[PDB]
């Protein structure tokens, strides 16, 4: 895998 | 004035949700804490592609739903996305009921939160990046509303090879999960993030990386650095670049030392198990990756070591390594  | 909050750990320490109520007399919602973006967004009865395990808002169900009808939509780092309409309900978090918190009802979500295990994600970024102007944050209101005195929220990830897990405490911190003494670190939040200097970065006696800035960010899984400092660091552990903005690395860490970062004087670091994010079919993924960006994005991998404090008021954070 998340990049948030 | 204390709000705590158990959460899960979702598979290989990918990300950390916990439960929100939401509404009059209310709905739990699964959220992921994502301190990289400041809106809290939930699945609702407005939903065209939003998945069937998720819990959906109705706002014919809460006896407090406020219209508000402004439309909102979000993209986030790793593609996924969602949108739909503002509007305004009570959010209780670990035990403190925030008045009238604008919430996003998803008329749309990706297909990638359609088959997760999240019902939205709770903002825990900076209001100067709402994607709706002038949004209040559930921070801003905690603060506002005299929830907490402590303008602050303690956070601990666990790792899912000790049975996952964490905890996130909303005006305090629970020192029974961190090593030694907290430090102070200052906060950059101009970005709307929570933004760092990393000093140096080492492995052994060896430095991998002179100066950079990052970002602590829940809601991203790796450590993402810069590429050249990605590159000095899969140098430093002989992986590999996968074109991804991943690399392979060997699944036997017991001949690594960890990566150790100076921040404002002391040393925080991602242990060596945690230099592995995942095994698939015999090939190990890298707890660090890269992604074209000109600052790191200080992400799960490193949090899951290292206990942080969160203070919007000042702004600043306060460090110290996990009791592991």
């Amino acid at each position: 895998a998340c990049v948030k | 004035g204390v709000g705590t909050v158990p959460m899960t750990d979702y598979g290989n320490d990918i990300e950390y949700y916990g439960q929100v109520t939401i509404g009059t007399p209310g709905k739990k919602f699964n959220l992921d804490f994502d301190t990289g973006s400041s809106d809290l967004w939930i699945a609702s009865t407005l939903c065209t592609n939003c998945g069937s395990r998720q819990t959906k808002y109705d706002p014919n169900q809460s006896s407090t739903y406020q219209a508000d009808g402004r439309t909102w939509s979000i993209s986030y780092g790793d593609g996924s996305s969602a949108s739909g309409i503002l509007a305004k309900d009570n959010v209780n978090l670990g035990g403190l009921l925030i008045k009238g918190q604008t919430i996003e009802l998803a008329k749309r979500e990706a297909a990638s939160f359609a088959n997760g295990p999240n019902d939205g994600l709770l903002g825990l970024g900076f209001d100067t990046i709402t994607t709706v102007r002038g949004v209040k944050t559930p921070m801003d209101n905690l603060i506002s509303q005299g929830l907490i005195s402590r303008p602050i929220f303690g956070v601990y990830l666990g790792k899912a090879s000790n049975g996952g897990g964490g905890e996130y405490i909303f005006g305090g911190y629970d020192s029974t999960k961190f090593k030694g003494s907290l430090t102070t670190v200052p906060i950059d939040n101009s970005r709307g993030w929570w933004g760092i200097t990393v000093d140096r970065a080492t492995v052994g006696t060896s430095t991998v990386a002179s100066s950079f800035d990052g970002i602590l960010d829940t809601g991203t899984t790796l450590l993402i650095l810069p590429n050249n400092v990605a590159a000095s660091v899969a140098r430093a552990y002989g992986a590999s670049d996968n074109g991804d903005g991943t690399y392979t690395i060997s699944c036997d860490t017991s001949r690594f030392k960890p990566l150790v970062f100076s921040i404002n004087g002391a040393s925080f670091q991602v242990s060596p198990d945690s230099l592995v994010f995942e095994e698939y079919q015999g090939q190990c993924i890298a707890g660090f990756g890269y992604g074209n960006f000109d600052f790191a994005i200080i992400g799960d991998t490193f949090l899951k070591n290292n206990y942080v404090v969160f203070n919007q008021g000042v702004p600043e954070v306060q460090i110290a390594p996990v009791a592991e």
